[PDB]
């Protein structure tokens, strides 16, 4: 079933076992794939075939590695017939068919430059999001005011369509700063971290705009919110049917 | 049993027609001509005034006779106009 | 349910050709009996999805021509074969099963272009599926030009060897009894146009006054091949037949229609009108559809022609007014598979069957009566069979029928219309009377 | 006269049958897009697919309602 890309020189996958092994403890057959030790490429369609129904994209550095392997025009393909994905993004993690894929669904993420910030938080140290920011309840309500940690994260505008599910936002004061000379990417609450988005054939995909959030180091702030985001964005959480009508 | 029918087939003498369908339309306008140069007859009876006992008479027996060569000209017709029996 | 252990298979060879639109399975095995008393009879076993559709069955000895009596029975399922002489406790003998499957691979890719060639993909089984226990087998495919495997097995002694024109497997030295764990799954290259017959009911209508027998069938037709992607395009279509590309395409453009021997009045027809594309030479009727058959597209029409009755009838020996006729069973495209077939015999207004035979098993049977023209009582009598799987060129047979037909009852006819006229008359004579 | 480089691409209809002699043609909508773009949009991405590229040009569009 689900595949599993990463890139050990961006991000070591060593500090996502926590989350894919809990997958691994609901069934899921997930096959590991390197970035670049692997020259050939990998098959997600045989003569009209899906393969595998999940896909990870763990942060990578752009490049024609990625390109290669999975090229828009495919991915488009595969997402459209009934394929989830999960896919991440950070300023320091940029992939150019990310950037166009989410761009064709309606979601724009910030370029490699921009980052947001935030003077009135708690910690200097790193982004805390408190739990006051999630807009959707049925991927996640919180029962308890919580603080999500984020760390050099990068917030994402979003089109006016009815496909595209918010599920973070951003805090009212944080902006996304460059250091170059170019326009603010997203100011005030209009930039969102995490985004939903939900084909007319029931698939799902959500961007998580942060590298720092699925790591392993921090599963004491936001354990519960991974683990009901990965349930929602493989199709086990909030499924309807209607049998009689 | 198959084996037993199919040796009572072969062995057998083959169909020949009654009146070959060649000659038919010949049969048909020769009838056709007959049925007519009848029938007016029974309408003449009718018409004429008569005793009745003798005019049922001498219509029925020369209708009865118009009534068989119409119905076996008409079979003749038919099958020479492509529409059998 | 598993028959009484009985034989033994000493030799076991088998040879698919999927080179005609349908599997011809060929089996050429050699038993020896087990020392018992001396038993007649032997249990094929078709796997539960196979046995569905089945058209036919036949098993004779390598030695004599005859054939056995070999038939079906009524989740492994069974044939019954059964010898004329008892067989030997200890003896060997040779033996030949043929059978004729209905069903072809489909296509693998199922969206090609009008100019690739398709390939198809079927799913067997590799060891054989027996009741008794066998000491060797062999497999063979043949009728295609190239074969490949799909999935294949690691194991090297489960493996096809290529061969120029077949596809065989290594023998087996000793394999057990009820082994199907080994789902084989073969593509071949194949390029004809895959027609399926839904639907055929084909009317006979006899007659003794005109001595005529005329043929009607109604054809409902489908094309199995890969379906074409991009949808259709006639610029592509009228550009590639004017090069010499035309060779094996998967699409429907002629067929060809084998009549008998001597017809005339051929017709073609369909339900918006007549087609006006037909060609009629000596012994062949070669049709032209509105549209070319892509795959997926159907097709309804209907064609008709006539024959002399003197080729058909037989007036018996005993008597002059006892009938057999000798019906053909099928006559249509080359190679074509029916799902579906009902046969209607319209025999005379008065007739009255003493016997029927088929050389085919036939679903189900039933006698009615239907008027038609100039039929003022009881009509005709329509005596329909109703088959379920046939081959076109494979399942050639003849209904018998066997009737009488009295001249009291033949001269009854024309009666029946002067009765009309001479009712007509003498009404029209009460009514100008009175 | 006709060039080819008159008769723009049609995008929102597929040609599913047209006659011998060209004379009777049926064509049939496209069902709409499932991400949710204007099948103009795949018309231009799926005829101009190598050259059109831009480099980072940030989006112009209404606040999220
Ligand atoms: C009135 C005098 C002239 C009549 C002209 C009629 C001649 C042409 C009729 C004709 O062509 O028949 C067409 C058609 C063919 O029938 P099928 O559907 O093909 O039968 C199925 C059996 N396989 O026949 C009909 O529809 C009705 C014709 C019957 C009338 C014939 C009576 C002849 C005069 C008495
Ligand atoms: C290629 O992948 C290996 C995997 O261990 C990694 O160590 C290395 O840094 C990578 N090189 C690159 C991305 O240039
Ligand atoms: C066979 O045909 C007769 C005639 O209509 C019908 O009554 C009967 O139900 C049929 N039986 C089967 C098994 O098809």
């Amino acid at each position: 079933r689900t595949l599993v890309l990463y890139d050990q020189s961006t991000e070591p996958l060593e500090e996502y076992s926590v989350y894919l092994k809990d997958l691994e403890q609901r069934n899921y057959k997930l096959e590991y794939l390197d970035i670049n030790s692997t020259s050939t490429t990998v098959d997600l369609y045989d003569k009209e075939q899906r393969l595998f129904d999940n896909i990870i994209v763990f942060p990578t550095k752009g490049g024609k590695n990625l390109a290669r392997q999975i090229p828009v025009k495919q991915l488009i393909k595969f997402f459209e017939n009934e394929g989830n994905i999960l896919c991440m993004s950070s300023p320091g993690a940029v992939p150019n068919t990310i950037r166009l894929f989410l761009n064709e669904l309606g979601i724009y993420p910030s370029p490699k430059g921009h980052v947001i910030r935030d003077y009135f938080s708690p910690s200097s140290e790193e982004l805390v999001v408190s739990s006051n920011h999630l807009l959707n309840k049925y991927v996640y309500n919180a029962r308890k005011s919580e603080d999500f940690v984020f760390g050099e994260s990068s917030a994402a505008l979003l089109e006016n369509r009815e496909q595209i599910v918010p599920i973070l936002n951003a805090p009212r004061t944080s902006f996304t700063e460059s250091k170059g000379k170019c326009n603010s990417w997203t100011s005030g609450s209009q930039g969102f971290l995490v985004v939903g988005f939900q084909n007319l054939n029931n698939a799902r995909l959500v961007w998580i705009g942060s590298s720092d959030f699925l790591k392993n180091k921090n599963q004491d702030s936001n354990q519960e919110f991974a683990k009901e985001l990965l349930k929602w964005t493989f199709n086990e959480k909030s499924v309807i049917k209607s049998v009689h009508a | 049993t198959y084996e037993q029918l199919y040796k009572e087939f072969h062995s057998s003498k083959s169909f020949q027609p009654f009146i070959h369908l060649d000659t038919q339309p010949k049969f048909a306008i020769c009838g056709l001509i007959v049925t007519l140069a009848v029938l007016s007859s029974a309408l003449f009876a009718v018409g004429s005034k008569s005793s009745y006992i003798k005019k049922l008479f001498f219509y029925t027996i020369l209708s009865v006779i118009g009534s068989l060569f119409a119905g076996l000209t008409t079979v003749f017709a038919s099958n020479s106009f492509g529409v059998y029996v | 349910y598993e028959p009484p252990a009985t034989w033994e298979n000493v030799d076991y060879k088998r040879t698919i050709d999927v080179s005609n639109a349908y599997i011809s399975e060929t089996i050429e095995i050699t038993i020896k009996n087990i020392a018992s008393e001396p038993a007649t009879e032997y249990f094929t076993a078709f796997e539960s999805g196979i046995f569905s559709k089945v058209s036919f069955f036949s098993a004779y000895f390598t030695n004599e021509a005859t054939f056995l009596n070999s038939q079906l029975l009524a989740e492994i399922r069974y044939g019954i074969i059964q010898f004329p002489n008892a067989i030997s406790p200890q003896e060997e003998v040779s033996l030949v099963i043929k059978s004729f499957y209905n069903t072809v691979g489909i296509p693998y890719p199922e969206h090609v272009g009008m100019s690739e060639e398709q390939h198809l993909l079927w799913e067997t089984n590799r060891l054989p599926l027996s009741a008794y226990d066998t000491k060797k087998a062999s497999f063979t495919l043949i009728g295609s030009s190239s074969f490949e495997e799909y999935h294949p097995p690691n194991d090297e002694s489960l493996l096809g060897k290529a061969n120029g024109n077949s596809f065989e497997f290594g023998p087996w030295e000793d394999i057990p009894r009820f082994s199907s764990n080994e789902t084989l799954a073969i593509v071949y290259s194949h390029n004809a146009p895959l027609n399926q017959v839904v639907n055929l009911r084909r009317d006979i209508w006899l007659s003794h006054w005109a001595s005529t027998i005329q043929f009607e069938e109604y054809y409902e037709l489908t094309n199995k091949a890969a379906k074409l992607s991009k949808g259709f395009s006639r610029l592509e279509l009228m550009k590639q037949i004017q090069t010499q590309n035309m060779r094996q395409t998967h699409f429907v453009t002629v067929l060809d229609m084998l009549l008998p021997e001597g017809a005339t009045d051929h017709y073609f027809t369909d339900l918006v009108g007549l087609v006006s594309t037909s060609h009629a030479e000596r012994d062949h009727f070669f049709i032209r559809p509105r549209f070319p058959i892509f795959g997926g597209w159907n097709y309804n029409f209907t064609v008709g022609w006539t024959n002399k009755l003197s080729d058909f009838l037989h007036v018996s020996s005993g008597s002059d007014e006892k009938f057999v006729a000798s019906i053909p069973i099928l006559n249509g495209p080359p190679d074509t598979v029916y799902d579906n077939v009902e046969l209607s015999v319209f025999l005379p207004e008065g007739a009255e069957i003493f016997d029927i035979d088929s050389p085919v098993p036939f679903t189900n049977v039933s006698i009615e009566t239907q008027k038609s023209y100039f039929d003022l009582n009881k009509g005709h009598v329509k005596l329909t069979f109703s088959y379920r799987n046939l081959i076109s060129q494979v399942a050639n047979g003849q209904v018998l029928i066997k009737y009488d037909y009295p001249k009291s009852s033949f001269f009854k006819k024309p009666l029946s219309i002067a009765c009309y006229i001479f009712t007509a008359l003498m009404g029209v004579f009460v009514l100008k009377t009175l | 006269m006709i060039t080819p480089l008159d008769v723009p691409p049609l995008d929102y209809f597929d040609e599913v049958f047209t006659s011998e002699n060209w004379m009777v043609r049926i064509y049939q909508l496209k069902k709409d897009d499932a991400q949710g773009r204007t099948l103009r949009d795949v018309g231009e991405l799926t005829r101009s697919s190598t050259k059109t590229r831009r480099s980072i040009k940030r989006p112009e569009l209404g606040l999220r309602v």
